[PDB]
């Protein structure tokens, strides 16, 4: 309680559900009070890495009606929120950078909205929910564009490529992982192995290949695809449970970080062999965020509400 | 007025949301009673000694809230039906977890969905809950008329929507219940919350659904057209759908986010009350049967016992039964006396069974009408009633109408009659032994005398019902065989149930019965082509009669007489429901028998599968004489 500015809560909630590095080096955070009388959400932003998740040592902070499934940073100031609230909505960050103020929310959804990546361009977002549907967003326009029901169970994860604003990634409980490109009048494409596993959970595209991505299962296996191959190039057996993140380091050749239920982060290198594990956390991971100042300085979250910063070799 | 609810998947704060809902207009609310997406582990540390709370507190609202205002919701995470073992397991545990919270705050009811084939477990799990402690929780099955699948943009290149039409696929939702409710072996606690969609299935999979528990219908804010001023209203055919759900009786509620953004949340439900207020009001028969729906009673022994006088009181406001008596009454006394012996021939008239006297009253109202003169005796058995019927014949009849007090069977008569007149009818026109009855008082008819009624056949129809199958299977009673319930006739307001095919004739009795050997005993066999799949759980029972000539009465369906709610329907059940595929035919044997004592029926299916010959011997029911 050194200061908690204008505007910022005088308390978080226990359930840290994002975390994400700014290209300046500033750290975003996103939570949600998953128990208790309250079942809301704040955002947060700590210019102090190493001051998180101390409320008092905040930059700026904001509460949100329902909770945050997830997030994005929007540029530099812009934060795109999934609420449980059926809302997507975008909060734009103070010109001095100390308050965090609603631009729009939007009820869209019919459910939780569980997953959301901006697009290459940074005009335009995919969201997706347990309402089954996939939509795509004008940011400027604070309007849909598109909504896509492909799906036949709650989407779990949606990430944009790179470098393509047409491109992204989404899988679901119906088991398909689809490949999209909204070029096509049919833009869904059923991406997998040969045999359908266990359900995907997980997606990260490649840093530099905008033809690979990784994919996590319920099961804690982590796999490699190429899209050009429709074959699993590389699997391995990472986690004891779910595998809930994939997050690449910005390294020449690249790191993977892997998160899971199991409350254990592990960072693989291109060939998905461990080269380093924490049991730091004594709850679910959540998110993990690389340092764009330090490269071998990596940070998780989870819901034991610990901010910890790791050192990778 | 309708009664609605809100589905909600996010509440911040329960005391706010509730307020909100309620000022909405809504009865109830559908709530999650963990966090929605607050997964917990059960077994492996760390995760698992995750300090507490797990929820929020009771405290929050009063219990009178909880118990009228709050249905609980299944957290839809958890898979106890998943591949990964792991996930099973903490699935098995956070769902026992939950509903136990739910039974622990005594919550009405509890929603669960059914949103794939394979759902063993799940029901393995809420069948272990249901026999495990002291609590009365509703258990809805939320479950779509068309499956997710099924309802999928085709917008997958490599996986396109398999165009080729199928019968039964459109049906694997239904399918996904019946599996369902059959491993929890028809738990009376396990009801259906049906979710309607924007597109309604063929109107075939849509009747599956009749005869079901449905206690909810689930309609999607994504369903509702806007009309020219902007308003939430619905298509034709899904209005259809309301008025059959109406009719039925269900809850109804709005799920999804408002999508008409111009006006406020209590306009979806505005029209529905709109919808609901638009119906068309009970006829005379709805007004009289409105609360007897799925009621079953006890057959009646008509010659064992004897009527009560509350009895009696409320069949005589029947509107039709009577003045279509007196009609009967009055043709046939023109067509026996022509005009030149209007005052020389004078009719003797015997009310066999005479009862409270009004069809007594209805010949004197006859004879009066055709200006005819008429000698009446009114016999009765219920000693009881023979005291209403002397009561009235001292005080008004008069000499006219003699009463007699005693059985018919047994009435020794001072001279013939030219007509007997008499309703000893039950649902299945000769349950009430009327065949019996008029045969052993023929003999003091005259050789050209006219019985009213003339002729009576009785009819059948299979029909499907797990409703119906649930409360003849609760009938079961101590010192007694188990199975019991299931070998006798039930008279009841049938609604909850679909027929599967027409009404048939079956037994026709026929009066006077100049037949040299006089045998009432009967075997029949009925072939009733169905054009769905099911399930068989009983049959059906109506009548016709033939008063006189062309003057009737009915309960089969097709030919019910306007306002008569004398008669409901009859059901025979079966003790092992059948299941029947679209394109079959069940076949049906019914039996009258008899001895010296008693009448009974007995009846078996012997297509598409056999049942066990239903009631030998008359072992669970019979009628005595
Ligand atoms: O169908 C029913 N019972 C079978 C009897 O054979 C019906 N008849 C009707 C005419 C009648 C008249 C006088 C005395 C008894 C009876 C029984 C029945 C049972 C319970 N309620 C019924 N209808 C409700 C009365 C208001 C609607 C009908
Ligand atoms: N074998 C019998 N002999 C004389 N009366 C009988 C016999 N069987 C039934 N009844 C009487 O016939 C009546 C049948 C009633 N459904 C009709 C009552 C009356 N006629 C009415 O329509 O309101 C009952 O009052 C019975 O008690």
């Amino acid at each position: 309680e050194w200061n908690l500015p204008p505007n910022a809560p005088a308390c978080m909630e226990r359930q840290l559900e994002a975390a994400r590095y700014r290209s300046d080096g500033a750290l975003l955070l996103g939570a949600s009070s998953l128990s208790g009388r309250c079942w809301a959400g704040s955002l947060w932003l700590f210019k102090d890495p190493c001051a998180a998740p101390n409320e008092g040592f905040c930059s700026a902070g904001v509460q949100t009606e329902a909770g945050v499934a997830d997030l994005t940073w929007v540029g530099e100031r812009g934060i795109l929120v999934a609420s449980d609230s059926g809302a997507v909505e975008l909060w734009e960050l103070d010109e001095n950078e100390t308050l965090i103020v609603s631009k729009f929310c939007k009820y869209e959804h019919d459910d939780i909205v569980s997953t959301v990546s901006v697009l290459s361009s940074g005009t335009q977002a995919v969201s997706g929910s347990k309402d089954i549907c996939i939509k795509v967003w004008d940011l400027a326009q604070q309007v849909v564009l598109s909504s896509y029901r492909a799906h036949a169970a709650q989407v779990t994860c949606v990430a944009a490529s790179p470098h393509k604003d047409s491109v992204f990634l989404s899988c679901s409980e119906d088991n398909r992982i689809l490949l999209w490109d909204t070029r096509c009048p049919k833009p869904a494409s059923q991406i997998g192995c040969s045999a359908p596993g266990y359900l995907p959970t997980s997606l990260a595209w490649h840093p530099q290949q905008s033809e690979v991505f990784v994919f996590g299962d319920e099961n804690g296996t982590v796999s490699l695809v190429d899209t050009k191959s429709t074959s699993c190039v590389l699997s391995s057996a990472v986690h004891s449970q779910c595998v809930t993140g994939l997050v690449f380091s910005p390294h020449s050749v690249p790191f993977l970080a892997s998160l899971s239920e199991d409350c254990s982060l592990a960072v693989l290198d291109s060939s998905l062999s461990e080269l380093f594990r924490s049991q730091a956390h004594r709850d679910f991971v959540r998110d993990a965020t690389w340092s764009p100042l330090n490269h071998s300085l990596l940070t998780t979250v989870g819901w034991d509400h610990q901010v910890v910063h790791h050192v990778v070799p | 007025r309708v009664s609605s609810g809100r589905d909600l998947n996010c509440v911040p704060e329960i005391a706010d949301t509730l307020g909100a809902v309620a000022k909405q207009g809504f009865d109830f609310l559908c709530m999650p009673v963990f966090h929605p997406r607050f997964k917990r582990e059960f077994i492996q540390e760390p995760a698992k000694n995750r300090p507490g709370p797990q929820t929020r507190s009771d405290l929050l609202l009063s219990g009178r809230d909880w118990n009228t205002l709050i249905v609980g919701k299944l957290s839809p995470w958890i898979r106890p039906d998943s591949k990964v073992e792991k996930i099973r397991r903490n699935s098995e545990a956070a769902m026992l977890q939950e509903l136990n919270f739910g039974a622990y705050l005594g919550l009405p009811a509890f929603l669960l969905p059914l949103n794939q084939e394979d759902n063993t477990n799940l029901a393995r799990v809420l069948t272990n809950h249901i026999h495990t402690g002291h609590h009365s929780s509703m258990f809805w099955m939320r479950v779509p008329l068309v499956a997710p699948e099924d309802l999928r943009d085709d917008i997958i290149e490599n996986a396109p929507t398999t165009h080729t039409e199928e019968y039964s696929g459109e049906e694997k939702t239904w399918m996904w219940w019946h599996n369902f409710r059959t491993l929890c072996d028809y738990s009376k606690r396990i009801a259906v919350a049906l979710e309607i969609g924007a597109d309604l299935p063929s109107n075939h999979v849509i009747d599956r659904w009749l005869g079901e528990p449905i206690k909810a219908a689930i309609l999607p804010t994504s369903i509702f057209l806007t009309n020219k001023k902007g308003f939430p209203v619905l298509s034709k055919m899904h209005q259809r759908l309301i008025f059959r759900l109406l009719k039925l009786e269900v809850q109804f509620i709005i799920t999804g986010t408002n999508h008409h953004s111009e006006k406020e949340f209590c306009s979806y439900l505005q029209y529905l009350e709109y919808l609901s207020q638009n119906r068309p009001p009970p006829n005379a028969y709805e007004l009289f049967a409105k609360g007897y729906e799925d009621y079953l009673q006890s057959p009646l022994q008509p010659l064992m016992d004897n009527l009560e006088s509350q009895t009696y009181e409320v069949f005589e406001k029947d509107p039709i039964k009577y003045s279509q008596y007196q009609q009967a009454i009055y043709k046939c006394l023109l067509d026996r006396v022509p005009e030149e012996e209007k005052d020389t021939n004078v009719q003797v008239l015997m009310v066999l069974g005479a009862g409270r006297g009004p069809l007594v009253n209805a010949s004197l109202r006859a004879a009066k009408q055709a200006d005819r003169r008429i000698k009446l005796y009114a016999v009765e058995k219920n000693p009881n009633a023979v005291v209403t019927l002397e009561n009235w014949q001292f005080e008004e009849w008069g000499s006219q109408v003699t009463v007699v007090s005693s059985d018919m069977r047994e009435w020794v008569a001072p001279e013939k009659a030219d007509i007997i007149v008499s309703e000893l009818l039950g649902s299945f026109a000769d349950n009430e032994l009327s065949p019996e009855c008029l045969d052993g008082a023929q003999h003091f008819l005259k050789d050209d005398g006219v019985s009213i009624p003339g002729e009576y056949t009785s009819f059948l129809a299979p029909i499907s019902s797990s409703k119906l199958y649930n409360e003849v299977r609760a009938c079961r009673e101590k010192d007694r065989d188990p199975e019991a319930q299931f070998e006798m006739p039930y008279v009841v307001r049938l609604h909850n149930f679909h027929q599967l095919s027409a009404p048939q004739p079956c037994f026709t009795f026929s009066h006077p019965n100049r037949d040299p050997m006089i045998d009432n005993n009967r075997y029949c066999t009925l072939e009733f082509p169905v054009e769905v799949n099911t399930v068989l759980h009983g049959f059906a029972g109506y009548f016709e009669t033939v008063l006189y000539q062309d003057i009737t009465l009915s309960i089969r369906p097709e030919t019910h007489s306007p306002g008569m709610f004398s008669w409901f329907p009859i059901l025979f059940p079966i003790k092992q429901p059948i299941t029947v595929r679209e394109g079959q035919t069940i076949c049906v044997r019914f039996w009258r028998c008899s001895n010296s004592k008693k009448v009974w029926y007995e009846w078996a299916v012997t297509a598409p599968v056999c049942s066990a010959i239903h009631n030998p011997t008359g072992r669970s029911y019979t009628i005595g004489l």
